């Protein structure tokens, strides 16, 4: 739902420059967290192994 | 002779591999995914036109 | 029938390609557990013995 937002809402931006350029794909590529919290999302992981 | 030019677009089935990557699942559980994706010219036109250069 | 899946799997996966490349033989050769795990695979033997 957000590259069919985002893809919408930046043509809306770029609606009232009238330029020329036309949008072709939005395609998200990554959301990984922030590093320093990765480490507790593993964790949390290894914690139902650890329970197993 | 000097005036024309070709460009030669091979239309053999070309091999792009994807190296290791991060995903995130639906239960945030990260995965390491080693994938490869095969493609062929369809539009030699186009593609020498969007892919300008006709640079794989 | 993991080596004849695999062999199956491998022959469908070429065939668009249309390469001339012809599979022979698909011989599978080991399946042996993770080294770390391995340990205790080796114990479990063991302990037939020990227990015997």
């Amino acid at each position: 739902v957000i590259r069919s937002d985002t893809q919408r809402e930046l043509e809306e931006t770029i609606r009232p420059y009238d330029m020329g350029i036309t949008l072709l794909d939005v395609n998200f590529q990554a959301a990984r967290p922030p590093e320093e919290v990765k480490a507790a999302f593993d964790d949390a992981i290894a914690a139902r192994e650890n329970e197993q | 002779p000097f005036i024309e030019t070709v460009k030669m677009l091979d239309a053999r089935i070309q091999t792009m591999d994807n190296q290791a990557d991060r995903f995130v699942t639906k239960e945030k559980k990260d995965l390491i995914v080693d994938s490869y994706i095969k493609w062929r010219i369809s539009d030699f036109s186009r593609y020498y036109l969007a892919t300008g250069g006709g640079d794989i």
